[PDB]
């Protein structure tokens, strides 16, 4: 084969709802949770516990 | 829901609740209030709902050993200046603070913002809160029975509620489940 032989295959795609399900989630958990403590950094803050 | 897990913490010696022993089950549940508290400062809810939720889980964090019991975040949230709803959430929680701790300066908080806040509708809420869960009944002896706090709520009775005939029958309502039908006894 290799001495004339091609194979322009395509791509295997992720249809595994499972994991783009877990992958969409923990994206949009961490850019909220990066955006909200950029947020309470830049600005006026409160606090649950003494100096936290 | 993640408010009713909470079961009471196993204090050792009334350790001061610190950030290093909380419960590894309260850290999580903490974590998410927190997330759904901020994001509501930004993406805000329909009429605040989840700021409710968020105040009355964390009321429910300082009820058991959890939290610190500090009642300075629900007084911020009891401002003029928030919604209705937050603020009657957060002066429900102030309420079973000063009805838990015994806190007087906080029961002054409380019937200073019956005397004088803008909204006859909050003062009314108030009135009611703190005859649904008094700070003390009558059959308790506690140290918030003076005769300081029988002549203020005498006066809130025949002044100063003189304008709306239901924060004075409130008033009415406060002092009969605070002191009761007689004389009060807490007096020379």
């Amino acid at each position: 084969p290799h001495t004339y032989i091609k194979t322009p295959t395509y791509r295997e795609p992720v249809s595994d709802y499972q994991v783009l399900r877990e992958k969409a989630a923990s994206q949009r958990r961490d850019v909220e949770r990066a955006l909200t403590r950029f947020m309470a950094k830049t600005g006026e803050t409160q606090s649950l516990f003494k100096d936290d | 829901a993640l408010a009713n897990s909470v079961t009471p913490a196993v204090s050792v010696n009334n350790e001061v609740r610190t950030l290093d022993n909380l419960n590894p089950d309260v850290r999580l549940i903490l974590e998410e209030i927190t997330r759904f508290l901020n994001m509501e400062k930004l993406l805000p809810s329909y009429r605040h709902t989840i700021t409710v939720s968020c105040l009355r889980a964390i009321r429910v964090l300082q009820k058991n050993g959890h939290v610190p019991s500090d009642p300075a975040l629900f007084k911020s949230y009891a401002e003029y200046g928030h919604f209705v709803d937050i603020r009657i959430a957060a002066l429900e929680a102030v309420v079973d603070y000063t009805k838990v701790d015994r806190s007087y300066e906080e029961l002054q908080w409380l019937l200073n913002m019956i005397q004088n806040d803008p909204v006859p509708y909050v003062r009314h809420k108030i009135l009611n809160m703190l005859t649904k869960n008094p700070p003390f009944t009558k059959n308790m002896e506690s140290p918030l029975c003076n005769e300081a706090l029988v002549d203020q709520l005498w006066k809130l009775m025949n002044s100063g509620t003189s304008h709306d005939w239901r924060l004075r029958c409130g008033a009415v309502d406060l002092y009969f489940t605070l002191f009761g039908l007689s004389r009060p006894s807490c007096l020379p």
